[PDB]
């Protein structure tokens, strides 16, 4: 089955800084997936999936892309009380497997 | 829309529970539901969930254990055994296209309740 | 069908003698005929058929031999109460060219 | 578990194969008629006639007493003829009337009433039915009287003694003149042959016959008279049913003969190899005779094969004789006392025969069957060779149907871990026409390169093509994936059944036939051991057990 | 066993005589029976046969001039245009051979 793995997690930037955060997937799904951002104490919102379609009420800086096998994103500037935690997902292989995720991110202030 | 969620309650171990996904206002057939737990200190999780027209499939942690089935006017899980240190928040949640892309984080769904066992 | 020949019309010896009655035909016989003799007024008798054995009942004076078309006879010890004419018989059965079982002529002794 | 997953290639070269067109018919004895003749042994033995004679001296104690007479001494002298005067009892049957005897030198002479040196007449008496025909002479004192006797007597198989029908046995063979190597025990000097000299059977006294020779042997008390044979006149053999339509088989080992009047069936030992008799020698009078006759009457349909009669010998002992026919155009030998063993072949062998030709053909209406089969398998190829080729050979194969003969390849497996489907068969470039069938995705194995085609009939996938048809309104159909099917109502997957218990369509024609079931077989019985033993109306064990019973009482005190 | 004979008296040659006579003593159904006939100053002549079978045959001269039929129980002879030297006497068979003739007959 296919296996979600991730980068470390531990990230330490300030306003004025960015992420540099991507996810790898070992069988090659040809990259069908997006992100999960949700606040914490709030409900997940929706945003922008399948690397070029941004929902509705998206921010202009949450741009992130690739090809391949793997996606990234990469936001530069952010603003202060965001700091949202991060996951993707695999999209076009639903089936046959014991997960569907692979670990989790965070990016927070200081 | 939205949904509403009920069926939290604190439990013993050794007792199957069972919830409801209420839901408001839309389509009964024409979407899919979703389910996902997060204990905080972790992220998010299995589920894995319905079919449009009847039976269908899941993750296979718990293959044997959970029987989701589906009515005109609701969705509901049924936990029939159960281990103790899961203790979680479960979220009613609904995709769009395919196993839940064009609701990739997900579209619209519930704030959920928090379940927990413990003595 | 053809015909018998039955040559020799001979004259008897003085009793305790030899007599030879030989005869033949003008075809393939195949297996074998007969010799009947009679006294004059009453039925037939034979004695041997097929060329090959007597019958019970007449004495082992008789005798005959021969396959194909010569057949002979021969008569010994010469009783004289057994003086009459002799005959032959073919038995062969339907075939080509119709039947095969006609009597042939005669020949008589004259007992002295 | 089925064949699973596989993609198949390679249209330019794998093995050669050629429909074949001349398909033969591969399939699967000989009789001669006859005129067989059955002897059987035989167990009569051989009888003759006889006549007895003996002269009565007698004795009888007569008393004139005082106050009762007694009756006491009742004296049997039977005495023996000399040899010179028995004639005269046969020619006119006059009986000579004094007796002479002598004894030590002594003589004595006892006339009977101041009797005549010169004979007497005799007078034939009564007597039982059926019985014995006797004659008598006649219609301390003395009185005497001559008797004369005809009877019957009979005599086993390999000449030892002789015994009469009243018990005056005598150890000597029937059949011995003198200077003849025979079983002969009796002392000496009791054999004449007065040779040619008449008898006369008492209805006339004038008449001459032949009158053959004749032995006069008694002991010394009876003289019996019987007239002597050579040696063939008991032939050990007996005749049988002589059957008219018999049919010969040769197979293998020996030879089976099939009647079909009586039912039965000889088998012999030997394969061609024809006895000859030894001792025999009576017999070949009585079947140089009667086969001609059984020749006759078929005249006008065989002919002879040869003049040789064979002989053969079966197992249980009966000895056969028959000769050869053809169409045309125009010691002893001690047999075995049972049936059910010449009779029990007839149901094993009339079986065979009637089983094998119903099996005769049915080898011939399923070879005729099958090449009208064949031609059907040929028609099917021009369609879609790919399935129908797989099912004649055994697994899963492909060919491409170059020319007029088949392409036979070799598939490569794909890993049974990840298989993908698509979950819309609407083609994504715009609101025109759609698939037919659910393409899907995969991917090899250990490489881990993955690619996407399209998943056919009967789990095979052939890549880099398509196929559809005009989109129209609402019409749902199926499909069938490995152990499953699932429903697309439109163009989504609306539901998985996942249950191969849909009513299949059942077609087979159930050759519904049978077993042959096992009875047993009873034992009974038609005459029980016990009842042959009381059939005898004389009772043997009866009578010599209570005649010295009585008989004891001699011995007084 | 025998067989007899029934005929005679020598009428006019305007007659179709017939002449038969078979009696008993065995089963005719399984043998052959057969005509002979003699006559004075000459020897014999073979007449005509019948098998068991059931046909019947012809001697080589007289190809039209009788005819035999079986009966079941009794053998006959038709004799159809008789003429004033052939008829002397005649015969019965019991075989092709083997002396089962009897007293014959004359016409």
């Amino acid at each position: 089955a296919l296996v979600m793995t991730q980068t470390p997690s531990s990230v330490s930037e300030p306003v004025g800084g960015t992420v540099t955060i991507k996810c790898q997937a070992s069988q090659s799904i040809s990259s069908y997936l997006a992100w999960y951002q949700r606040k914490p104490g709030q409900r997940p919102k929706l945003l922008i999936y399948g690397t070029s379609t941004l929902a509705s009420g998206v921010p202009s800086r949450f741009i992130g892309s690739g090809s391949g096998t793997d996606y990234t994103l990469t936001i530069s500037d952010l603003e202060c009380d965001d700091a949202a935690t991060y996951y993707c997902q695999q999209g076009f292989s639903t089936s046959n497997v014991y997960n569907s995720f692979g670990g989790g991110t965070k990016v927070d202030i200081k | 829309q939205s949904v509403k969620e009920s069926g939290g309650r604190l439990v013993t171990p050794g007792t199957p529970l069972t919830l409801t996904c209420t839901v408001s206002g839309f389509s009964l057939s024409s979407y899919e539901m979703g389910w996902v737990r997060q204990a905080p200190g972790e992220g998010l999780e299995w589920i894995g969930t319905i079919s449009t027209g009847g039976s269908s499939y899941y993750a296979s942690w718990a293959k044997g254990r959970f029987t989701i089935s589906r009515t005109s006017t609701t969705v509901d899980l049924k936990m029939t055994s159960l281990t103790t240190a899961d203790t979680a928040t479960y979220f009613c949640a609904r995709g769009y296209g395919g196993y839940g892309i064009g609701a990739g984080y997900f579209n619209i769904w519930g704030p959920g309740t928090l379940v927990t066992v413990s003595s | 069908d053809l015909v018998m020949t039955q040559t020799p019309s001979s004259v008897s010896a003085a009793v305790g003698g030899t007599v030879t009655i030989k005869c033949q035909a003008s075809q393939s016989l195949g297996g074998g005929l007969a010799w009947y003799q009679q006294k004059p007024g009453q039925r037939p008798k034979l004695l041997i058929y097929s060329a090959s054995t007597l019958e019970s009942g007449v004495p082992s004076r008789f005798r005959g031999s021969g396959s194909g078309t010569e057949f002979t006879l021969t008569i010994s010890d010469l009783e004289c109460a057994d003086a009459a004419t002799y005959y032959c018989q073919s038995a062969y059965g339907p075939t080509s060219n119709g039947l095969f079982n006609a009597f042939g002529g005669g020949t008589k002794v004259v007992i002295k | 578990t089925s064949f699973p997953f596989r993609v198949c290639e390679l249209s330019s070269h794998g093995d050669l194969f050629r429909f074949s067109s001349d398909i033969q018919c591969p399939s699967f004895e000989n009789h001669t008629e006859g005129l067989l003749m059955v002897f059987k042994d035989n167990i009569i033995p051989y009888s003759f006639k006889v006549r007895s004679y003996t002269k009565i001296v007698t004795n009888i104690l007569i008393y004139n007493g005082h106050r009762a007479d007694s009756v006491t001494n009742r004296h049997e002298e039977k005495f023996s003829v000399e040899s010179y005067e028995t004639d005269q009892m046969d020619t006119i049957y006059q009986c000579y009337n004094a007796v002479k005897m002598t004894k030590d030198g002594l003589t004595r002479v006892y006339v009977d009433r101041d009797g005549v040196n010169i004979t007497v007449n005799l007078k034939p008496t009564g007597g039982l039915a059926n019985g014995v025909r006797r004659y008598a002479s006649q219609t301390t004192r003395t009185t005497v009287n001559c008797l004369i006797t005809d009877m019957m007597a009979k005599s086993n198989s390999p000449f030892d003694f002789f015994v009469t029908t009243t018990g005056q046995t005598v150890e000597m063979s029937p059949f011995y003149d003198g200077k003849n190597t025979e079983t002969f025990h009796e002392r000496a000097d009791s054999f004449h042959v007065r040779t040619n000299y008449k008898i006369v059977d008492y209805d006339n006294r004038g008449t001459n016959p032949q009158g053959e020779r004749r032995a006069f042997l008694d002991k010394g008390t009876y003289t019996l008279s019987w007239k002597l044979e050579n040696r063939t006149a008991y032939c050990p053999l007996q005749h049988w049913q002589t059957f008219d339509s018999t049919i010969a088989t040769e197979t293998g080992k020996s030879i089976h003969f099939v009647t079909d009047e009586g039912t039965s069936s000889f088998v012999t030992n030997t394969t061609v190899g024809i006895e000859l008799p030894d001792a025999f020698k009576c017999i070949e009078e009585q079947v140089n005779k009667t086969m001609h006759e059984k020749y006759e009457a078929v005249q006008d349909r065989y002919t002879k094969g040869q003049e040789a009669i064979t002989y053969f010998i079966t197992s249980g002992g009966l000895l056969l004789a028959w000769l050869p026919l053809t169409p045309r155009s125009l010691k002893s030998l001690g047999t075995l006392n049972n049936p059910a063993t010449v009779q029990i072949q007839f149901a094993y062998d009339s079986l065979r025969r009637q089983i094998n030709r119903m099996l005769g053909d049915l080898a011939r209406a399923w070879c005729l069957e099958q090449k009208r089969q064949n031609m059907v398998l040929r028609e099917l190829t021009k369609i879609n060779p790919t399935t129908v080729m797989s099912s004649i050979y055994g697994k899963a194969v492909a060919a491409k149907r170059l020319g007029d003969v088949i392409s036979v390849s070799q598939c490569v497996p794909v890993n049974q871990a990840t298989v993908t489907l698509r979950k819309s068969m609407r083609v994504p470039g715009s609101e025109t026409m759609c698939y037919s069938r659910p393409l899907v995705s995969f991917s090899f194995i250990n490489d881990t390169k993955t690619y996407e085609g399209q998943l056919g009939t009967d789990n095979e996938i052939f890549l880099t093509k398509k196929m559809t048809e005009v989109c129209q309104a609402t019409s749902q159909y199926y499909f069938q994936s490995g152990n499953e099917i699932h429903v697309y109502n439109d163009y989504h997957h609306f539901k998985t059944i996942e249950l191969d218990g849909i009513a299949t369509l059942q077609t087979f024609i159930s050759l519904n036939t049978s077993l042959i079931e096992n009875i047993d077989f009873a034992s009974l019985e038609l005459y029980s051991r016990d009842e042959q033993r009381a059939s005898n109306v004389f009772d043997l064990e009866g009578i010599f057990r209570e005649y010295n019973f009585q008989a004891q009482n001699i011995a007084g005190l | 066993q025998s067989v007899k004979e029934s005929g005679g008296r020598l009428v006019t040659p305007g007659t179709p005589l017939t002449l038969t006579c078979t009696v008993s003593g065995f089963s005719l159904s399984s043998y052959a029976m057969s005509w002979v006939r003699q006559a004075p100053g000459k020897g014999l002549e073979y007449i005509g046969v019948i098998y068991a079978s059931g046909s019947t045959y012809y001697a080589s001269w007289a190809k039209g001039r009788f005819t035999i039929s079986r009966t079941a129980t009794t053998v006959d002879l038709k004799i159809t245009s008789p003429t004033t030297e052939d008829t002397a006497t005649y015969f019965c068979g019991r075989g092709v051979s083997t002396n089962m003739w009897g007293p014959g007959t004359l016409v």
